[PDB]
């Protein structure tokens, strides 16, 4: 089991951006997608973005364009991401979780604590 | 009052006008060749956006048609299929005799819509579209075409995809699948294109549904 | 003589053509017209390739206004009346 | 786009009793692009049906389901104190989406 | 030489042709074709304009019987041939 | 066998086809100039019936195209748009490349309809319709034309409506509003018409309900 | 010369080309183009006939060879670019 | 690099590409002639299967168009009204400017239909079709040619059907009436199968009903 | 073209009594292009009404009406001896037209 | 209130012509519009037919064309018609009928007497 | 093309006997172009009647027909011995057709 | 009555050809049809073929194509027709029926005795 280890909260104002990021660890860097989701309680998860290392690509889901920024550091096998225009709708746990790509499969097998994004003023 | 080229004792030189010139000896109609080049020996970028922005649509202004005999091998070519915003075909169709280029190596089909309010579809720095041997001003309707000038002397489709083609607000993409798209960038050429759709397609990591997954291209 | 001055310029040819030779003549017998097309490189020998695109890139202008001023939509005559030119300009 | 409808959204059984749950799409998603996973409270949620069959590594055999077309099934033979959780659909083959989660509570 | 003799004559020219000079030699920023006409006028010089409507009306025949012969709906070469008899004539 | 002209030491002359004349120097090509006159200099009537009885149809023969490069500014010019009495159209239309004269100060459209037997309408006294700088031995619909001869050498719309347009019995109208019409005279010129037409309009002494009312000028 | 050398060869010539003269000039008065045509007949006078035929045959191929190099669907300039050449080769 | 006929001081000459002749005056176009010759004068077989044999489909190569002043009379000649097994045309409608030659006698139709697969019909031999004084490479549909060369030097209608056109194993047949035909073979001349259709029509011993009779001719 | 009739085409009513009279037309008439006249024995007659609607100079207040579309209707309050006249219905905007008039009769 | 004067009563063959006439006074001659118009007894009015001196222009009664011809005299200020092609049917009041053209209104507000025109044989 | 069915196709008759016999054609036939044979056992056919009316050469009197359209009727009116012979219609405008033929019979 | 005589019977094996004839007498060769027809006992009469000398054409039923030719010989007044690729089923009496073409009409004026073509093996 391939792990991801998470920064922990940060309280930001509004108008501004978050960087959070995901230290894989235990397995390829290259090979999976690690793709951003988010879930604030009571909401469910929603996907926001990817990026796959191998391919030097990313994508995102469509209400997350331009605000959400992913990318990698294949130097540090770690998985980045901005999230900016930051308001207090958007405070939830901001988790990556990696997908099984490298099995044929393309859900998420291995996941994160989760990081905290708490928006307020 | 059209210059030609003729060939000094040395190198090349301009051949005047109205001079006459007494080692200028022309024995035969054989000696003058009507020759094509293309403007990417000159420096012209070839990005898609590059190329697409130099073309522009005008009303009133009739379009011309010139002969070539030879000319240069192109290594990047373009056509265009681009339809206005609501489907009514920007360019009209070639007409009969109107081919594309002899051979290229990499031509792209630029596919797509766009507002093009005019007749025709200009040149704005006046280069001729090379089409088979008949270069025009203009653009033609599902015809190839190689960008570039008239000297008057003694492979694979990319088809990408484009939105907002007549306008300066556009997007291009480059398509692997029905489902899967790389949004296009200028520091990425052809080759890393092609090695990219390769990579992609091969590992087969792209959507393999009915949806649409748009990749963009990491900023490293 | 002509001096090529731009940013940049491709020294290197490779250039096409056509000829035709043989049972070609009979069409339905010989190849479609883009199998027709010979080619080969050719090196910037003295500068003349720079030159050339000078030239081609000069006169363009020239060659756009004069199309502006005619009524033919293709006019591949322009060579013809240069060699007429050449002529009457010494012996009218 | 592969929109998903949980129904129940929430269940009520008393542990060791039967239960099954199952999901709606907008769309047929191929069942080898979707998958069912198990949420615990303040966790990543743990992936428990590969291709709307496939158990997962580590997943008990009281954990079942299968699909076609627009409809997705997941049972648990017997539902046990630790599986009170949120359960989810996942569509996975191309920009992916999920239900809203079904919670089954304790009665 | 020419001379005119029908019931009336215009003796006065407005006369139109075209030039194009400029950056108009690119045709998406330059006017449309009817705006890249000259015009002026001239007067009966010495009986020019009589004469030359005279010449223009017994040609009108030649010009026909010439076209009647034809093949080309086109015939836009009638002066490069008159060129090249213009030589010939006397190089031949 | 076409002669062309050419200028004497004095005034202008006969150039001729067969003889080889000393002083006729001919340093260029861009010698030979090609010139469009309009007939109305030799006298021709530019009155509708005038001009519509010059003109009429013929089957068999084929069209004929020249060229010019200069001509004559013309004062009146004509288009048709005449359908046959079924509404099928009587002229075939222009063919690319063909539009009308360069210039022009009154240029009547003569639209309506009338029998046209034949296959064109060409000119009766063989003179051509100057078109663009492309003449034509036939009258193309919807282009305007000048009436004219080539001599090889070294505004305001009116639309008159038309009745019968293609044979001898005809009638002619100058419309002020879509109720009001005069009836057509040679002896009134396009400014006596024209003035007409404004005092009318401006007056108000016309029809103003939906039906038709026609004006006849009082005979002095 | 121009030897014929074909199994069969026909000696006669039934000709026919066009002219005009005459009224005809205006296009609404002549007669229909098939009526413009002249003819008459032809014998094979010292060999000429034969050598015509066999000089159309070995001309054939160099006509086709030079078409499929062209661009022009029309090309109707083929002894015009004759008659320039026969002056060049002079008088370049 | 194509060479023309000049007359010798006795006979016919070839005229040099190269070669520079003394003798050779030229003292004006009009001495440059462009003439139509018919293959028949060669020997070449008039008969249906005999000259559809000679003309075939192939795709890619484009048609090419020449220009006559003069010509050979055609003793005879052919016009296509070809569809293909389905009804949809094998040949292209003929282009503007595309009449048939000026005159013949014996002017045959070939109506029918056969597979026809290739965008034109080809001269076998690499004969031009003759229409006008226009000849081509390639058949055009509904207008009748002679089949010939290009020199550059110093009635009625028979209307035979057709069945399988295109390929090698074909059908021909001589219409006398709508229900009467007749086979045709080689062995017979547009005379024999003429004074054979009078003979039959006017003796009236043919199909009167509405059912097909067909003929074959005796085999002495 | 503007086609009137008049009806009734005739009114029989003593001296003092109430009348109307109304016209149809074929097509509708701007009532700006309408108007009223009363014809008098061996007289011209005397334009009535203006626009359908405005008396003319010299027409007693008696006389009144009005119009839209295809419908025009005179009245006059009390039918006088000096009234018992024939009306007439004129367009008058185009080439002119009249009904064929109606006449008030004494009863 | 401008006046229109017309001549008496007269007796025409069948095939003749009648030249009638109204003499305006007491206004403009350019301004108005002079129309014919005829009433035979029983028949009602209809209109034969008008000149507008101002413009130069006359108009006619689609029944009237040809048989009737309406001028004016300018230098008289007087209305003429003439009625050809004369038949018994024709026998009618003639009158001419001034308008309200100078007013901006089209109908008729100036009437004269009538000529009576009578054809018989 | 032609195609006939005579009805009877056979016919069983005392010789004395009145006997009728038509065929039907899937087309018209001119009535010209139609004809009517008797065959005797062991012989070819003999033409009795010519345009489906006119006796032919030697044809008794009480043979008799007529036709239009695809109706082409035959009758005799007494059948003698000699007469129970098989009939036949026959079409010979064009490519010639004929029906089966109907055999009369002796009752 | 103009005549038409033929040949007695014959047996061919199967897969052979048998050339029959009549000979005309009595009357024109040239002017008459000669038709071919079959007739086996029980199948009623089809026509096979025809020659026409004065015309010299000859045309044929459709089942009988290729297999059977008409021709004739005007120099002995002969008809001729060759059958070819016989089989059993084609046994049948074979008829020459000269038809009334001298007359206007195109039925059987004249028939022969019957040729009886027998195939077996
Ligand atoms: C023949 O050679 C010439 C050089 O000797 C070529 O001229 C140069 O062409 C380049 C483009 O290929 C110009 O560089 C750029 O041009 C773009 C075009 O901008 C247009 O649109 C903006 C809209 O805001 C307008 O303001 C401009 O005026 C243009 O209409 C500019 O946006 C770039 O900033 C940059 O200037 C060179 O400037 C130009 N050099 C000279 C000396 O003219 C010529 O194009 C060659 N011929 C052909 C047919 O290509
Ligand atoms: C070149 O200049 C010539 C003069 O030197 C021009 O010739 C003259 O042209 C005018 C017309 O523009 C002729 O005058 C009239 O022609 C009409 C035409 O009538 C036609 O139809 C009637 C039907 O009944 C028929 O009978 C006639 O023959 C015509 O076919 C006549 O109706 C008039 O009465 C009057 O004759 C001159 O007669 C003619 N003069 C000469 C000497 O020919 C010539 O037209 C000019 N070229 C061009 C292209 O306009
Ligand atoms: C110019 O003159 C030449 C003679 O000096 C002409 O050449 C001769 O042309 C004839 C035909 O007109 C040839 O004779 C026959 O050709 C047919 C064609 O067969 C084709 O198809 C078969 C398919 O199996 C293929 O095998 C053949 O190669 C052909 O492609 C043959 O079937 C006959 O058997 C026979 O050969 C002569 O052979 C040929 N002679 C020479 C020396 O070439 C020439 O055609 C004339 N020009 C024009 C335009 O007609
Ligand atoms: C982007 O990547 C795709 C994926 O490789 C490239 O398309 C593929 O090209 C190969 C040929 O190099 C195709 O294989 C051939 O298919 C034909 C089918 O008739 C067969 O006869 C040949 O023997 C061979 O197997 C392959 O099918 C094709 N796949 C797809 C999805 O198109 C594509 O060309 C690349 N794009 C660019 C601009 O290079
Ligand atoms: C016959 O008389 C009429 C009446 O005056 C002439 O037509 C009028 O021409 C004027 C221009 O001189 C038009 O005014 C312009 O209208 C445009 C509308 O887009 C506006 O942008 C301009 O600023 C200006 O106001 C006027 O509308 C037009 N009226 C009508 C009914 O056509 C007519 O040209 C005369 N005929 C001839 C042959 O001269
Ligand atoms: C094959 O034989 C037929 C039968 O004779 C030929 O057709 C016939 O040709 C004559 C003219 O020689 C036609 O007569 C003319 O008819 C027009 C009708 O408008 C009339 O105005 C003339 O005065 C004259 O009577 C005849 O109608 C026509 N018959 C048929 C059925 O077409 C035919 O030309 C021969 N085929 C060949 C290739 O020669
Ligand atoms: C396009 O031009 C408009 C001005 O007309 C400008 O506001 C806009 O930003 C431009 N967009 C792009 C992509 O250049
Ligand atoms: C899209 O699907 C069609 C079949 O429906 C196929 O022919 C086409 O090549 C596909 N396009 C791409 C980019 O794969
Ligand atoms: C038209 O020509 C006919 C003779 O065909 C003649 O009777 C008629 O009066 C002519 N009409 C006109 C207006 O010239
Ligand atoms: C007739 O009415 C139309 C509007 O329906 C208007 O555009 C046109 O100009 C009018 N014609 C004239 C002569 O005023
Ligand atoms: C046509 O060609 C085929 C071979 O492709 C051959 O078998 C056949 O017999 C030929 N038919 C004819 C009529 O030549
Ligand atoms: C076929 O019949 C039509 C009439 O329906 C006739 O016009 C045509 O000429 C006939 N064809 C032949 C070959 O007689």
């Amino acid at each position: 089991q391939v792990q991801l280890v998470q920064s922990g909260a940060e309280v930001k104002k509004p108008g501004s951006s978050v960087k959070v990021s995901c230290k894989a660890s235990g397995g390829t860097f290259i090979d999976y997608t690690y793709n951003w989701v988010r879930q604030a309680p009571g909401q469910g998860l929603v996907w926001m973005g990817r990026v796959v290392p191998g391919l030097g690509l990313s994508s995102y889901a469509q209400q997350f364009e331009d605000r959400v920024t992913i990318t990698a550091a294949k130097s540090t096998s770690t998985v980045y991401m901005e999230l900016r225009g930051l308001t207090s709708e958007d405070t939830a746990m901001y988790y990556c979780a990696r997908d099984t790509a490298s099995f044929g499969w393309l859900p998420f097998a291995f996941w994160g604590q989760g990081t905290l994004v708490t928006v307020s003023s | 009052s059209i210059p030609l080229g003729v060939i000094h004792n040395s190198t090349l030189q301009v051949s005047d006008v109205d001079k006459l010139v007494c080692r200028d000896k022309l024995s035969s109609t054989n000696q003058l060749r009507s020759v094509g080049l293309n403007l990417e020996g000159n420096g012209v970028a070839t990005d898609v956006p590059s190329v697409t922005k130099r073309w522009g649509f005008r009303s009133g202004v009739p379009p011309k048609v010139v002969n070539y005999e030879a000319g240069e091998w192109a290594e990047n070519c373009y056509n265009l299929e681009i339809k206005k915003p609501d489907g009514s075909e920007c360019l009209p169709a070639a007409p009969d005799g109107i081919r594309g280029f002899p051979r290229c190596r990499y031509v792209h089909k630029v596919s797509g819509t766009g507002p093009c309010a005019g007749d025709f579809a200009f040149h704005k720095e006046g280069a001729f579209f090379l089409y088979d041997r008949l270069a025009s001003t203009v653009i033609y309707r599902g015809t190839t075409f190689a960008e570039g000038v008239v000297a008057f002397l003694i492979s694979t489709t990319i088809r990408y995809q484009a939105t907002g083609f007549g306008t300066n607000e556009t997007e291009y993409l480059f398509e692997v699948d029905n489902l899967t798209y790389v949004q296009l960038e200028s520091r990425f050429t052809p080759q890393f294109l092609l090695q990219l759709n390769e990579t992609i397609y091969a590992s087969g990591k792209r959507s393999n549904t009915t949806g649409k997954l748009i990749w963009k291209v990491n900023p490293e | 003589v002509i001096v090529n001055a731009q940013p940049k310029c491709n020294p290197n040819l490779h250039y096409w053509t056509t000829q035709a030779i043989g049972l070609a003549w009979i069409p339905y017998f010989g190849p479609a017209a883009e199998g027709i097309y010979t080619e080969g490189l050719m090196h910037n020998q003295d500068g003349l390739i720079c030159g050339l695109r000078q030239l081609a890139n000069e006169t363009t202008q020239a060659l756009q206004l004069f199309l502006r001023a005619t009524t033919e939509l293709r006019t591949f005559s322009i060579l013809n009346r240069k060699a007429i030119d050449f002529l009457l300009q010494r012996w009218g | 786009q592969t929109v998903m409808t949980q129904s129940p959204g929430t269940l009520s059984l008393s542990p060791g009793e039967r239960a099954t749950l199952s999901c709606g799409v907008s769309q047929s998603i191929s069942s080898t692009y979707f998958a069912w996973y198990q949420q615990k409270v303040g966790q990543a949620p743990r992936l428990l049906i590969y291709g709307a069959s496939n158990r997962a590594s580590g997943i008990p055999d009281r954990f079942s389901g299968s699909a076609s077309g627009t409809d997705f099934t997941l049972t648990i033979s017997r539902v046990e104190p630790e599986d009170f959780a949120v359960y989810y659909c996942q569509q996975y083959g191309s920009s992916p989406t999920f239900g809203q989660g079904t919670r089954l509570e304790i009665k």
